[PDB]
């Protein structure tokens, strides 16, 4: 009977935990935890939530191979 | 072997005043090249070794040539001594015995007689990749001959000191390509393969909350690594091939060893039990999966088991694992029409250890070996004997890993 607007994010559980860490560092990110592979996230952050993801997967991967 | 005469042609070119490094596989006959050079020079030859088994092998090569008992071929060790004679000599010494500092067991004078009387003329250093260290610089600083030779199999290290050997002993003269040698002699085809296993959520968040070497205790103890490990073990046992499991960590080797119910060899282990496990691996067909640590790999390499599994690993020591892997690969030679050697690297996604194992695979690319990635071989879903496949066993294993973190 209620309807709220958000951003449905579908990803693997590891990326879900990473997004929960983004919400744990910056706040005002994740609105709800739907299941193991979906999340309700503030739309105005999605691009950021994406870009930061790249950053946190750029700090994790390393691999300069030089 | 043709490449051995290709190396001896350089000695046949100039003759006098020469020094360099010759790269030959462990399965090749570099000791035969040392014997031939000793026959060409005919002088007091000293062979620097780090283990007594290599001394016994060099003595066996001396027996393959001629003479060892008469007062000419000497033996230097911490147990006994043997006299020598000029104009011709063959002796093997230990790095730790010649180095030392002030500890003495009334034997450093016996070495300072071989170094004081000036009975030399040919230098042979086994495994030159270990030379980058102060003790070896002291050994070179306490010796001086007319011709020097460096027998080694590898030289990949990240200490940025391998280039110094170009002036400490001499620049590398001949580097044999292991692929062309594989065409000359089937030294087991190298199939490099990384197994990408999924990572659970709890071990992922706990893995991120951990750091340093403690997070390795959360990277190895992943349930999917146990499931894929059992799948590879049962698969190789179904193919009728023996399995060798490597682990840089002793605790993980004991965990997988006790959970798989197979013999294990690690540090502080009695030598009689090690020899018993070796004989059971050589003769008993019921033991086709052994768990070997660095002690079981550096001391002895067996020509059996075409299945090599890698689970535990340490940061930076990827080149050493590539050298040991190369030793197990070169140790398997018998000229077979098939002869497919399989190296598996059990790695989990989003972990800090796979990104160094990729550097190890880069070392495996520099050698010309073939590398391919493997996400998952279909067949593990049909194995009901897999452990830690149920959420109950995954939670219990999680509690055991948490207790292990509380102990460390």
């Amino acid at each position: 009977a209620r309807a709220r607007k958000g951003a449905l994010v579908q990803c693997d559980p590891s990326i879900k935990a990473l997004i929960l860490q983004i919400d744990a560092k910056m706040s005002d990110i994740v609105l709800e935890e739907l299941d193991d592979t979906h999340l309700l996230v503030n739309p105005s952050k999605v691009e950021f939530v994406k870009h930061e993801l790249n950053r946190l997967l750029s700090k994790n991967i390393y691999n300069p191979m030089d | 072997r043709p490449y051995q005469e290709k190396s001896l042609s350089k000695m046949f070119g100039n003759g006098r005043a020469r020094s360099g490094i010759i790269v030959l596989p462990c399965g090749a006959g570099k000791t035969l090249v040392g014997i031939t050079a000793a026959c060409t020079i005919k002088k007091s030859v000293i062979v620097l070794c780090t283990s007594s088994v290599s001394v016994m092998q060099w003595r066996q090569q001396f027996l393959x040539x001629x003479x060892x008992x008469x007062x000419x071929x000497x033996x230097x060790x911490x147990x006994x001594x043997x006299x020598x004679x000029x104009x011709x000599x063959l002796v093997v010494s230990t790095y730790s015995m010649v180095a030392n500092x002030x500890x003495x067991x009334x034997x450093x004078x016996x070495x300072x007689x071989x170094x004081x009387x000036x009975x030399w003329g040919f230098i042979i250093l086994d495994e030159v990749h270990v030379v980058p260290a102060a003790m070896f610089r002291r050994v070179v600083s306490t010796i001086a001959a007319h011709a020097k030779l460096g027998l080694t199999a590898t030289l990949v290290r990240e200490d940025d000191k391998i280039g110094d050997l170009n002036f400490l002993i001499g620049p590398k003269l001949y580097e044999a390509n292991w692929m062309e040698l594989s065409q000359k002699g089937h030294i087991a085809n190298v199939q490099c393969a990384e197994v990408w296993c999924p990572m659970t959520a709890e071990f992922y968040q706990e893995y991120l909350r951990e750091t340093a070497r403690k997070r390795m205790l959360l990277y190895i103890m992943n349930p999917t690594k146990f499931q894929a490990c059992q799948f590879l073990i049962q698969y190789h046992e179904r193919r009728g091939d023996k399995i060798i499991v490597f682990s840089d960590n002793v605790y993980a080797l004991q965990e997988y060893a006790l959970k798989m119910g197979k013999p294990f060899i690690y540090g502080s282990t009695p030598q009689q039990e090690r020899m018993n496990i070796l004989q059971n691996f050589q003769y008993n067909d019921q033991i086709n999966t052994i768990f070997l640590s660095k002690v079981g790999d550096t001391s002895i390499d067996l020509p059996e088991a075409t299945c090599l599994i890698q689970i535990s690993s340490h940061y930076g020591s990827r080149r050493q694992e590539a050298q040991r892997l190369g030793r197990i690969l070169r140790a398997k030679r018998r000229n077979d029409e098939g002869f497919n050697a399989f190296f598996y690297s059990l790695v989990s996604k989003d972990t800090q250890e796979m990104y160094y194992s990729t550097k190890r695979q880069a070392f495996l690319v520099d050698q010309g070996y073939a590398f391919k990635v493997i996400t998952h071989l279909h067949g593990m879903e049909n194995i009901p004997n897999l452990a830690y496949a149920s959420p109950r066993e995954r939670r219990e294993l999680l509690q055991e890993v948490l207790l292990k973190n509380e102990e460390a």
